[PDB]
């Protein structure tokens, strides 16, 4: 089915065209628009008071998530790293002491990273997260490369929320 | 919202609809 | 004849264009668009990564177009397994193939008008864009460059109250593109600077390639929703806007109405959803759920393999077009037995509309060149891929 | 006193000058659903002040230029804009020039010579078809805005801008020949290169011929000396065409009347600007060389004959 | 200071000297417009104003202007120090010429009707229109055939 | 005097924001079409200077002359003006 | 009067005349302008807080790399940086420009805008969002707001 | 009408404590608004929603001095709110 | 006539151009005005008006001015 | 809302009164109370001169019938 966007002389009619085209009516109709909208109430919020809603799905900042008991997650199975399509995260593991599996050297490379949220997706234990946090902007490019220990302590802090999100989202996963 | 009838009222007038029922601010 | 590089920097011209100009006086003489400023190499990255690690890839293809691209590479990889996605999961992709085309329009309708000088039209429309992405956000998680459409559905089902929302700004949206239409459908100046400029005659327009509203806005039918039916689209029905008298007024007039007609297939959609699965039910290609491959010995291997190694599509090559909302996206992606593919050529509405732009701007001013840019939506991650 | 005098009429209007920016900046954005800048002082009152600093201190870079042309032009253009402000009429205008319409006249015109010397002087290619563009554009709406005065005086009797404070104690001169208002105002939009009628700077098109290596304190005099105008140009039509009411016992109400006229032709060139897309450099010379030239001349005969057949020739005091 | 006559005369006579020199075209229409604006002060100071204002808006005006424009076409290729040198030797000797005198503002608005009502400059030009109707014609086909002249001589 | 007070402030003002600014931070074209449109105006500058002694020429006894002189002052320009229409010159 | 703390005080406002009026430029290269076009717009107006996202480098300060800096380009960021004026701040923008990205190993991508131009506050995210541009360019106000000149003027 | 919009106005100004209380929130937020206090973390903040503002504003955190001992009066940042409060004030989660 | 019409509509300034053209050059022609403009102008006093020698047989104003003989505007006053 | 933008407006108001005030009562001020004579013409500024000589060396000072 098609439509025809712009398909398309007495006296009346040529008067009202020259009553448009010299007094500019087409422009004032424009103008009233705008000064309706001066009248609405302005959408921008607040940025650091309020802040832009954000669902549980949000991919945010990576983490990595420990057991309550207080065990790491991860296990070195090293699946996140196959299935980064960037290669961001590098991870090399030995056998702790325990005789346990953990990965010795865990580097998420943010800056290569593209946050595609695969990783939340691959992760068996589901030690690794896309954490809710957006807000990591840092002053030196070193900084944006995390080793274990900053996605550990990144994890360590917003364990609660992270498991509240991971809660909400579960069942749709 | 918050047109106070009035401010609503010039909008309405020159915009040449009513904006009040299809508005800006999403609500519950 | 005097030379002079648009430049990448230039506030008009979208993203980074080096449109080299020869200009007879304030008139182009010569249109030798430069391409590249934005080749990354996706076509030969995507060689050396899985069907599943190259689907993101895609988004980013054309990003004004986030998903409506993401459905292309689908609908290639399940042609080439042989496998169709579930029907919910169909009815999602055009839902959200629909809100992507508003989506597109609102940039390319808005963003020629900045260029041109109108610059509120855009903050209107970005505001119900923003709304916009929060549906993207909450369906996917990002706001855009969501990798929702897989290979073989989506990713997970709607969030359980998305569809409400999706009403009401639907319901609404209309006023906003009404709004608009009074500043510049008839605005007295916006037509000057558009009407009979870059006029592309019918045989000329299927000729140099352009299958997008460009050919549409030139009276040439050709939607490749009707004609070829991809995923639902089928099920619903819209009107194509077909233009006459193609000119940059004209095709713009056509750009609104699909943003108009797209709010009709929105509300189908939301209208006649199926209950059901979103993806398809072969663990061979879909991950299996995460309830299953922790309880299941067969679901672990499958999640396992299928995201370490992939999906391994049988030897063969297709080339899917769908009707993005910049003009026919296609996909040929040959593939050996692999898990990853072996060539994936994009073919970018765009890469043919600049060629155009020679074509269309002869004996025009500087001025005109910046209206035709814009009424080719180009984006320049498509052209350079 | 006279010196107070100088502070006053010169102070007083950069300070507004500088809360016309402000109020350009908040009317743009309610318009287009955003707050504008509220978060720097209070409700944004400090927002002018503080980049008129960051202006002044970032580096005035002297592009490898004809340095005396570049560094000129913006100076004769913020001196011109500050003294056509001289003897514009207000109550006992500052300087009585008896012949003051012509002065205002004659400087306005030569402001076109800043952007011209600005673009040759620039030496980059975007400048010069700025200046080349601006020129015609600004000396050809110079040729209506010139016929349009000039058909007013006839109807006032005398150059002096004072005299149209007796001409209209009656009724403003909108009434009559408003039809030359219109083309006042448009003519205004386009010697102050705002928007509808803005390819000097058009950006989009081309990138700020006029001030493309411009920056720091020379970006400042010009802009400057462009919003100042913005509103003499609308005083100049508040004066003229729309005459606020005028008592010698109280000779303030005119002020505060001028004001309240002033400012709200002075939104209206902000609303325009948000409202409409920019004319073509061809369009715009043609609405002037064709649209309108031909509408001003023929007024301008009525407006001989007007008196005549009415007998209402006019004092010359 | 009864010398601000002389010293107009003198600014006048630079600018010219400059315009003589030949510099740059855009640097000779800058110097006439300045000698146009000593112009139009020097005959204000008698007395004339609407004569005065004529040459600003005319001269002052467009008559650069379009020289402007134009140069901008047609001149294209930018030693104006060295005639900005000689122009300072032009100074001393136009200087030590009046020095000359020196060894060897005192009538100025020679005569003026302290009372009177009709007189001011204008009133003359404009008998235009009235008792000297031939100066006004002659000038009005001037420009109607100059139109044509270049119409044709551009063509 | 009064008004040479005021410019020189008013130059003094400018000069001094453009030195302030350097001080502080230590810390070919083809427009034949328009050359034509160029030389119109010079000559309608001309016409609107012969046109603005009206303001006193209409307290002239000979108000019909006047009337007559007039008109045909700016009728005869205006058709210069339809001609280059006519002729499409500026077109 | 200790002239020290009359320096301080004035850097302050020096700072404050800045900090408060970052005039952002053009810089969109990769779909992140669709981000920072997102907060220049209603919801997180930037101008509110100053930025104007001027379009020319001589009158701009802050430059957003926003997007992929391919190596055909690379050459002009460095231009236009050059040529932007003396107090001139760069904020990379994207996984693409902080790092190199999904197309980190390319052949035609930089791997990094910081090879190019110095760069001082690097907002993470494929499409880093607009709040976080946002709270990226108020970390460069709080940089700002640090930096002491004359401090050290007077005390050198 | 208009009258009562001046009161809204005067009762916000009376709101935030005395002259001095509104003039530090108009100096930090540039915003007057009055609204419940839905809770106060254990690092200084305080935080108000109000059902009748849009989805955008009706949660707003006021930002309180030395959180961690920083001088954090002027130099407001967005990380300063703890994570368990974060997605209350993004919309995350409806539960305070 | 009928181009006239689509002028009217197409091209509607220059139809109201000539249209003012002609309605100056006509209104002066017919105005039971028109003769006042030559008048008032010329009655306006910008000279003195020198007296004359009362040498005999003068029947202009006699002495002053206040006396009934000589020009009056009363056409004027009442106009 | 839209109420924001009177603030600036406010300053901007406040500051294009003040001229035409300040240049209306700095005359009355320097002229005696009486607005500064206008000289278009001549004949005025003889009046005015004659004035200045008939008292003073002001003009504004004015004497009246009781001289
Ligand atoms: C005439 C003046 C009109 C002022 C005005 O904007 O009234 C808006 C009021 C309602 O219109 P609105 O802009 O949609 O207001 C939104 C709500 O209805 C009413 O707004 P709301 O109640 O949602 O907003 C809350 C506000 C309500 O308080 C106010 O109304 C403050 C008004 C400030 C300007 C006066 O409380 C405040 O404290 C606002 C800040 C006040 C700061 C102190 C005053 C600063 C004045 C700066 C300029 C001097 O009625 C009018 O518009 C009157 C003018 C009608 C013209 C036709
Ligand atoms: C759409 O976005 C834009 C705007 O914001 C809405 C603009 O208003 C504008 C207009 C101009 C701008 C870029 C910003 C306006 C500039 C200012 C805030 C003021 C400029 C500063 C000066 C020249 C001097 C200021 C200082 C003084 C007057 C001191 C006097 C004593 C444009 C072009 C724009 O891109
Ligand atoms: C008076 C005319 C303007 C003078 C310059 C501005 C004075 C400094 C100023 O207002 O800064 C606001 C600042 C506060 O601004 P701020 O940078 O904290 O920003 C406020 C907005 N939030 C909180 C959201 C970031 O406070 C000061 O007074 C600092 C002054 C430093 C210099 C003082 C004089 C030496
Ligand atoms: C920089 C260039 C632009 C400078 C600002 C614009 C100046 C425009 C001057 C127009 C001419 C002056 C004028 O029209 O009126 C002057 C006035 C006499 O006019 P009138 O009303 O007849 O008064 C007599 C009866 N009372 O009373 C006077 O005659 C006052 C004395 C003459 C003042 C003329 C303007 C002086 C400008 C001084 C700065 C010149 C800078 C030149 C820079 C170029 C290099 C030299
Ligand atoms: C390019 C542009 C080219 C323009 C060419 C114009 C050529 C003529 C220019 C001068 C015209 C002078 C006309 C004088 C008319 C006049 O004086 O009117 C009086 C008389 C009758 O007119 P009247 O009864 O007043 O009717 C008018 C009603 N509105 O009228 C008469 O009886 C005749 C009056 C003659 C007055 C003396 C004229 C002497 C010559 C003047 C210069 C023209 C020379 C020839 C050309
Ligand atoms: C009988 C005795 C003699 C009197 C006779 C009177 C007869 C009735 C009056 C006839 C003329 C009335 C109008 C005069 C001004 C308009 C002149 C005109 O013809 O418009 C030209 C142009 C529109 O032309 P266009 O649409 O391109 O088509 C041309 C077709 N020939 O116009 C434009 O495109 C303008 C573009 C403007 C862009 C900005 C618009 C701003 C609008 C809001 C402000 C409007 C002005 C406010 C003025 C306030 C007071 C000063
Ligand atoms: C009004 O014209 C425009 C500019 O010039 C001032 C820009 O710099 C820019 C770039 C600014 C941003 C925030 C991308 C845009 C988009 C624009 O439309
Ligand atoms: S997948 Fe989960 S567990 Fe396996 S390595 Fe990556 S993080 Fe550790
Ligand atoms: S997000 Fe995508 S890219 Fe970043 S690490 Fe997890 S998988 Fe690799
Ligand atoms: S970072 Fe992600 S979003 Fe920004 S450019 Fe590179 S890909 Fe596009």
């Amino acid at each position: 089915t098609y439509k025809y966007v712009n398909k398309k002389v007495d006296m009346k009619s040529a008067t009202d065209n020259a009553a448009r085209i010299l007094m500019w009516t087409e422009l004032i109709r424009g103008l009233g628009m705008t000064l309706s909208y001066l009248f609405r109430e302005p959408a921008t919020i607040n940025y650091p008071f309020e802040k832009g809603p954000l669902s549980p799905r949000f991919r945010g900042e990576h983490a990595l998530r420990r057991y309550p008991s207080g065990e790491e997650r991860c296990i070195a199975c090293k699946l996140c790293e196959a299935i980064c399509p960037a290669q961001a995260i590098t991870i090399e593991a030995e056998p702790r002491a325990d005789g346990s599996r953990r990965t010795t050297r865990y580097d998420i490379d943010m800056t290569k990273c593209i946050y595609c949220g695969f990783c939340q997706e691959a992760c068996p234990v589901d030690a690794i997260v896309e954490g809710p946090n957006f807000e990591f902007s840092t002053e030196t490019h070193e900084e944006l490369l995390y080793n274990k220990e900053k996605l550990l302590n990144n994890g360590d802090k917003w364990e609660a929320e992270i498991a509240a999100n991971i809660q909400a989202d579960y069942l749709y996963r | 919202a918050s047109a106070t009838r009035v401010i609503q009222k010039l909008r309405n007038w020159a915009s040449g609809q009513d904006l009040q029922a299809k508005l800006q601010l999403r609500y519950q | 004849n005097m030379t002079l590089n648009f430049g990448p920097q230039h506030p008009a011209a979208h993203g980074v264009l080096r449109l080299v100009l020869e200009l007879s006086g304030e008139m182009v003489r010569k249109c030798d668009p430069h391409i590249g400023l934005l080749h990354r190499g996706t076509e030969k990255l995507i060689e050396y990564k899985t069907y599943l690690q190259a689907l993101p890839y895609f988004d980013r293809l054309d990003y004004v177009s986030m998903m409506c691209n993401e459905q292309a590479y689908s609908i290639a990889v399940e042609k080439l397994l042989n496998i169709q996605p579930p029907p919910r999961a169909q009815w999602i992709r055009v839902l959200f193939g629909e809100i992507t085309r508003i989506l597109n329009h609102i940039m390319a309708v808005t963003t020629h008008a900045l260029d041109i000088g109108a610059m509120t039209p855009f903050f209107w429309m970005f505001e119900e864009r923003e709304k916009m992405f929060e549906f993207y956000e909450r369906v996917s998680g990002a706001r855009m460059h969501a990798a929702y459409i897989r290979p073989g559905g989506v990713h997970q089902d709607l969030p359980l109250g998305l569809l409400d929302d999706i009403y009401e700004f639907s319901k609404n949206f209309s006023l906003r593109i009404d709004e608009v239409e009074e500043m510049l459908t008839n605005n007295r100046i916006w037509r000057n600077r558009t009407v009979d400029i870059g006029v592309v005659t019918a045989e000329d327009a299927l000729n140099y390639g352009f299958s997008g509203v460009m050919l549409r806005g030139s009276g040439i039918q050709w939607d490749l929703r009707k004609t070829q039916p991809y995923d639902v689209y089928d099920q619903v029905e819209f009107d194509v806007p077909i233009g006459s008298r193609g000119d940059c007024y004209d095709r713009y007039l056509c750009r609104v109405e699909e943003m108009r007609q797209s709010l009709r297939i929105i509300e189908q959609c939301l209208n006649k959803m199926p209950p059901g699965e979103i993806k398809v039910d072969d663990a061979k290609v879909s991950p299996p759920k995460r309830a299953e491959m922790k309880t299941s010995m067969e679901s672990l291997i499958h999640h396992f393999k299928l995201y370490t190694e992939g999906y391994q599509v049988p030897p063969g090559a297709t080339y899917t077009a769908i009707e993005a909302p910049k003009g026919e996206f296609g996909v040929y992606l040959v593939s050996d037995g692999s898990s990853r593919p072996y060539r994936c050529k994009i073919k970018a509405p765009g890469f043919a509309h600049l060629a155009g732009l020679d074509k269309m701007s002869k004996g025009h001013m500087l001025a005109d060149v910046v209206a035709i840019i814009g009424t080719q939506d180009i984006v320049f991650g498509e052209i350079d891929r | 006193m006279f010196f107070i005098n100088i502070l006053t009429l010169l102070v007083p209007i950069l300070i507004a000058m500088a809360f016309l920016t402000l109020v350009e900046r908040k009317i743009l954005g309610y318009m287009q659903l955003r707050k504008g800048p509220n978060i720097v002082g209070p409700y944004g009152i400090l927002q002018p002040f503080a980049d008129a600093m960051k202006l002044f201190m970032k580096e005035p870079m002297r592009p490898l230029t004809s340095m005396s042309l570049f560094i000129i032009a913006p100076t004769l253009s913020l001196t011109l804009a500050l003294s056509l402000w001289v003897p514009l009429p207000m109550p006992h205008p500052l300087i009585n020039l008896n012949l003051g319409i012509l002065f205002i006249l004659a400087t306005s015109s030569l402001s076109v010579y800043s952007i011209l010397w600005s673009g040759w002087a620039s030496n980059s290619k975007y400048s010069l078809f700025g200046a080349l563009r601006a020129v015609a554009q600004t000396i050809s709406y110079e040729v209506t805005m010139a016929i349009i005065l000039l058909s007013v005086l006839l109807m006032n009797g005398s150059y002096s801008l004072q005299t149209l404070i007796t001409t209209q104690e009656h009724m403003w001169l909108l009434l009559p020949a408003w039809p030359m208002a219109m083309m006042w105002f448009i003519s205004t939009l386009a010697e102050t290169n705002r928007a509808p009628f803005d390819l000097t700077e058009g950006e989009s098109e081309l990138v700020s011929g006029f001030n493309v290596e411009y920056a720091a304190g020379p970006f400042a005099l010009f802009f400057m000396a462009e919003y100042t105008n913005i509103i003499l140009m609308n005083a100049l039509t508040t004066i003229i065409f729309l005459g606020p009411l005028y008592y010698i016992n109280l000779p303030e109400l005119y002020s505060t009347n001028f004001m309240m006229e002033a400012l709200l032709l002075s939104s209206t060139f902000l609303w325009i600007r948000a409202s409409y897309p920019r004319f073509r450099y061809d369009q715009l010379m043609h609405l002037l060389w064709k649209n309108f030239l031909p509408l001003t001349l023929a007024l301008c005969m009525w407006h001989i004959s007007l008196p005549i057949f009415t007998a209402g020739v006019p004092p010359y005091m | 200071m009864n010398n601000y006559i002389f010293v107009l005369s003198s600014l006048f006579l630079v600018g010219c000297l400059g315009l003589a020199l030949k510099p740059s075209p855009i640097y000779g229409g800058l110097g006439l417009i300045v000698s146009g604006f000593v112009g139009c002060l020097m005959v204000l100071g008698f007395g004339g104003s609407f004569l005065g204002l004529m040459v600003f808006l005319i001269y002052l005006g467009g008559m650069l202007v379009v020289f402007g424009y134009t140069t901008a076409m047609a001149t294209e290729e930018y030693s104006n120090w060295l005639i900005l040198g000689f122009l300072v030797l032009g100074v001393i000797m136009e200087v030590f010429l009046i020095c000359v005198l020196n060894y060897y503002g005192d009538w100025l608005m020679y005569e003026v009707d302290d009372v009177g009502v009709m007189l001011e400059g204008g009133i003359g030009v404009a008998a235009m229109y009235s008792c000297a109707t031939w100066m006004m014609v002659v000038a009005g086909w001037s420009l109607f055939a100059g139109i044509f002249i270049i119409i044709e001589i551009t063509r | 005097m009064n008004l040479y007070t005021v410019i020189f402030i008013n130059i003094l003002l400018s000069l001094t924001l453009i030195l302030v600014a350097f001080w502080l931070p230590q810390m070919l074209p083809f427009s034949m079409k328009f050359f034509l449109v160029a030389i119109t105006f010079l000559l309608f500058d001309l016409e609107i200077a012969l046109l603005l002694p009206l303001p006193w020429a209409i307290q002239t006894i000979k108000t019909s002359t006047m009337m007559i002189m007039a008109f045909i002052l700016v009728t005869i320009l205006s058709l210069g003006l339809a001609y280059e229409w006519t002729q499409k010159g500026l077109e | 009067s200790r002239a020290e703390y009359v320096v301080t005080k004035l850097d302050d406002l020096i700072n404050w005349a800045r900090r408060s009026s970052l005039w952002p430029m053009t810089f969109g290269l990769a779909c992140c302008a669709v981000e920072m076009m997102h907060m220049a717009a209603p919801r997180y107006d930037m101008d509110r807080f100053g930025v104007v996202f001027r379009a020319s480098p001589r009158q701009a300060d802050v430059m957003i790399v926003a997007g992929t800096l391919t190596n055909k380009m690379a050459p002009a960021l460095r231009k236009v940086y050059d040529q932007m004026p003396e107090p001139r701040y760069v904020v990379s923008m994207g996984s693409c420009a902080n790092g190199g990205g999904y197309y980190h190993y390319s052949y035609s991508v930089v791997r990094g805008c910081d090879r190019i131009v110095p760069v001082d506050i690097y907002v993470p995210g494929c499409p880093p969002t607009a709040e976080a541009l946002l709270y990226g360019i108020l970390q460069l106000q709080r940089k700002i707001k640090r930096e002491q000149k004359l401090k050290i003027w007077y005390r050198r | 009408e208009l009258v009562e919009v001046l009161k809204r106005g005067v009762q916000q100004v009376t709101g935030h404590g005395g002259l001095r209380g509104l003039l530090r929130v108009f100096f930090r937020a540039n915003d007057i608004r009055i609204g419940t206090l839905v809770g106060e973390d254990k690092y200084g903040n305080k935080y108000y929603e109000d059902n009748k503002q849009f989805f955008g504003r009706h949660r707003w955190v006021i930002y309180t001095t030395e959180m961690n001992g920083k001088n954090t009066f002027w130099d407001v940042d967005g990380s300063m709110v703890p994570p368990e409060w974060h997605r209350w004030l993004h919309c995350m989660t409806d539960d305070p | 006539s009928a181009f006239l019409k689509n002028a009217w509509a197409k091209e509607p300034v220059l139809v109201v151009s000539f249209s003012v053209w002609g309605l100056a050059i006509i209104m002066p022609m017919i105005s039971p005005y028109t003769k006042y403009a030559s008048m008032i102008n010329k009655a306006t006093p910008y000279n003195y008006p020198v007296p004359v020698r009362d040498d005999g047989n003068m029947p202009d104003v006699p002495s002053h001015p206040q006396d009934p003989l000589g020009p009056s505007l009363d056409w004027l006053k009442n106009l | 809302m839209w109420f924001e933008i009177l603030p600036g407006l406010a300053i901007m108001g406040v500051c294009l009164v003040i001229p035409g005030v300040s240049t209306a009562y700095i005359h009355k001020f320097t002229n005696g109370g009486k607005e500064k004579r206008v000289a278009r013409v001549q004949y005025q500024w003889y009046l005015m001169e004659r004035d200045r000589r008939i008292s003073g060396v002001n003009r504004y000072y004015v004497s009246k019938g009781l001289e």
